[PDB]
């Protein structure tokens, strides 16, 4: 009714972005080795 | 007891024979022996780092 109601619904367009659709993935980091050594003479244990 | 077998160029109480290492270390007899002395499978001196 004139001088009444007049309700406004607005659709603001904030932004348009070119998003990514990820495929495969994996994880990685930094690694360092540690070694334990044992020296045995011949015919000792499995020194064959 | 290996304390009885004489050391090379030494005196002992029992005739004693063995393998190559024993004959290199101790005196292996030329007569009838009383015991057989083999070298230890894995023995030695163990050192840790
Ligand atoms: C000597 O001893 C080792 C263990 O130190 C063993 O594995 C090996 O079979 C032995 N060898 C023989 C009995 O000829």
């Amino acid at each position: 009714v004139k001088e009444d109601q007049t309700k406004f619904l607005k659709i603001k367009t904030v932004s348009s972005e070119l998003s990514c659709r990820e495929g495969q993935s994996y994880w990685t980091g930094s690694f360092s080795p540690k070694c334990l050594s044992s020296r045995r003479c011949h015919l000792v244990g499995e020194c064959h | 007891d290996i304390s009885q077998c004489p050391k090379i160029g030494g005196h002992g109480s029992k005739k004693c024979t063995g393998d190559a290492a024993f004959c290199s270390a101790y005196e292996c007899t030329a007569q009838y022996a009383n015991a057989y002395c083999s070298h230890a499978n894995g023995s030695g001196i163990v050192q840790i780092q």
